[PDB]
């Protein structure tokens, strides 16, 4: 590989441990150059936290603690505080693109109530829209804490990436989150093909809805 | 204190150009090398480009190639980025950090707030509105009614349910930029349908900045 990957949820328990583990490829991590964590606290620049595998700048808890073997490091986080909640990723250099890389980034929560699995519901495109010459496939994604989750679209069995657009998660009135996932298609790429499926994960799980254009 | 500044947000249209300063403070302004960094809505950080603070030597990103230039103004003590040829990817927030050593390679010890870059080439225009539906009314499966409201500028809008007089309860949902720099959101009236009425139920879409107010109150049968 020639990125790194990290996980796209970590919770925990106020005063619990938690660990976030960054995947690297033989070009990067298998490469010499150590690996760097930064941490994006909600509205902030991104702060150096832990440089050089195992080493911590003065200002740094010593809550935070790295370790890098092999080709996969992680950053371990003792004792978890309210204040931690936020992003954190992984950063190196990597030889064969001659440049820095930087991972996906992971959204640390801090528990304040119980979790809950999202609730999905799938649209195909209205009549009236298909009239207008095009289809947009809806996924609405409702009532799920801690705020983050992942969809993937799919024609038939296929996976397909292009014309995803999916929204970053925002806090209900009822401290919970919602987010919504949206594939534009041509009015002849709906018809031609069998089904379509949304599936959004969470927390160790996934759901899975499915539309089809003969189906209503 | 080491510490980074750059200018303001900017917005421009699609094909332009951009210039973003990165003022630094508090140490050698030539000792150590600045980098450029943007993150878009929905991505991981992307790097751009290295410059050196000394005699100017210039690194950057391959996938970026001819679209970006990095200038230095010893003088100023500013770092620049230029970007030309402008599209709807490069919607981002730009950040540049400085580069410190260590025992071992090369270290971001200090990071700029960032500045939003926005490609919108949309003029105030009214959202249009389908009623979507999950479900059929031909099954004991429930149906869930919403309303998908696309191809508007700017934000925001207001959406309201209501059987008959009564307002109904609603799920609010994100509004996202789409390529065309327009903008998308959607409402579903929370409590599933056990039976089906006509005209009973109405989603109410309201949006001040173009003083209009579209509500949809039928849902049409099935393809």
């Amino acid at each position: 590989q020639s990125a790194l990957t990290q996980p796209p949820s970590v919770s925990g328990a106020p005063g619990q441990r938690v660990s976030i583990s960054c995947t690297g490829g033989s070009s990067n991590f298998g490469a010499g150059y150590d690996v760097h964590w930064y941490q994006q606290l909600p509205a902030t620049a991104p702060k150096l936290l832990i440089y050089g595998n195992n080493n911590r700048p003065s200002g740094v808890p010593d809550r935070f603690s790295g370790s890098k073997s092999g080709t996969s490091a992680s950053l371990a986080i003792t004792g978890l505080q309210a204040e931690d909640e936020g992003d954190y990723f992984c950063q190196s250099f990597d030889t064969s693109l001659s440049g820095w890389i930087f991972g996906g980034g992971t959204k640390l929560t801090v528990l304040g109530q119980p979790k809950a699995a999202p609730s999905v519901t799938l649209f195909p495109p209205s009549s009236e829209e298909l009239q207008a010459n095009k289809a947009t496939l809806v996924c609405l994604i409702s009532d799920f804490y801690p705020g983050a989750v992942t969809v993937a679209w799919k024609a038939d069995s296929s996976p397909v990436k292009a014309g995803v657009e999916t929204t970053t998660p925002s806090k209900q009135s009822n401290n919970k989150y919602a987010a919504s996932s949206y594939l534009s298609l041509t009015p002849e790429q709906w018809k031609s093909h069998r089904s379509y499926s949304c599936q959004v994960t969470h927390e160790g799980s996934t759901v899975e809805k499915t539309v089809a254009p003969t189906e209503c | 204190q080491v510490q980074l500044v750059q200018s303001g947000a900017e917005v421009r249209n699609p094909g332009a150009s951009v210039k973003v300063s990165c003022k630094a403070s508090g140490y050698t302004f030539t000792s150590y090398a600045i980098h450029w960094v943007r993150q878009a809505p929905g991505h991981r950080l992307e790097w751009v480009g290295r410059i050196n603070t000394d005699n100017g030597n210039t690194k950057y990103s391959q996938k970026f190639h001819g679209r970006v230039a990095l200038s230095r103004d010893t003088s100023a003590s500013t770092t620049y980025m230029d970007l030309s040829s402008l599209n709807s990817e490069d919607t981002a927030v730009y950040y540049c950090a400085r580069a410190f050593y260590y025992s071992s390679g090369v270290m971001f010890d200090s990071w700029g707030q960032g500045a939003l870059v926005t490609v919108s080439s949309a003029p105030t225009k009214a959202p249009d509105v389908f009623p979507i539906i999950s479900g059929c009314r031909h099954d004991n499966s429930p149906v869930v009614l919403a309303c998908l409201i696309t191809g508007y500028h700017p934000t925001s809008v207001t959406v309201t349910w209501y059987m008959g007089t009564q307002s109904q309860p609603q799920r609010t949902f994100p509004e996202i930029q789409r390529r065309d720099s327009y903008y998308m959101t959607s409402s579903q009236l929370s409590t599933p349908l056990q039976q089906w009425r006509q005209g009973e139920y109405k989603c109410v879409v309201q949006h001040t900045a173009s003083k209009s107010k579209k509500e949809i109150f039928r849902w049409p049968e099935s393809p």
